[PDB]
């Protein structure tokens, strides 16, 4: 909220490569919360607008990836991860539109 | 029955279509046009019709554009006269004599 608050894309920028070095430096426990953190930061730059030259940002900050140049396995296990979550929550999305739906549907 | 219209019928029908299915929509459908001149064509053209499918069709539209209309400002009887004037021709077109 505070970063949304506020030139927020470099903030935006420099808190992520902060929670990186953490989750990296942090040996697995952690895991969980960085992943979590990880995923309310993507959701909170998608409730931005990605933001278009702010997701090219994002891709800005994937060049301070290069800077940490972290092994490929972690990245790609991080990513699968995301993606699971963001299936797994847009999953329930069509089970609560159907309830309404059906409820609208018997009040008219 | 003409491809594209905006005046009041054309779009009863597709509410009554529409029915049965996202009820909502076709509910609020009945906003925009007046329910005047939209039921007084379905009633008065179901008269002239010939296939014994499309007069249903056309009847059921026509009822369902009243409930919704004011309570007393439409006269009832030309649904009345219309429903009784095909009775006529259809029999008529039993025998033989075709009009």
């Amino acid at each position: 909220d505070d970063c949304n608050s506020a030139e927020k894309k470099s903030c935006w920028i420099l808190l992520i490569t902060f929670l990186i070095t953490l989750y990296g430096k942090y040996p697995s426990e952690r895991k969980d919360l960085c992943n979590k953190l990880l995923q309310e930061a993507f959701l909170g730059l998608v409730r931005s607008k990605s933001g278009g030259e702010f997701w090219e940002i994002m891709s800005s900050v994937l060049e301070h990836q290069d800077v940490i140049l972290m092994k490929v396995q972690d990245l790609k296990q991080l990513l699968l991860n995301v993606f699971n979550t963001y299936k797994l929550e847009r999953s329930l999305s069509e089970l609560i539109q159907k309830i309404i739906e059906d409820s609208s549907q018997d009040l008219v | 029955f003409r491809i594209g219209s905006t005046e009041p019928g054309a779009m009863l029908v597709d509410s009554f279509s529409l029915l049965e299915d996202h009820a909502p929509k076709a509910i609020e459908i009945l906003k925009n046009f007046v329910l005047e001149k939209g039921v007084l064509d379905c009633i008065a053209a179901a008269i002239d019709e010939f296939e014994p499918k499309l007069q249903k069709m056309l009847l059921n539209a026509a009822s369902y554009g009243k409930a919704s209309l004011q309570y007393k400002s439409f006269d009832a009887s030309i649904f009345v006269n219309a429903c009784n004037t095909i009775k006529l021709l259809n029999c008529f077109r039993s025998f033989g004599i075709f009009l």
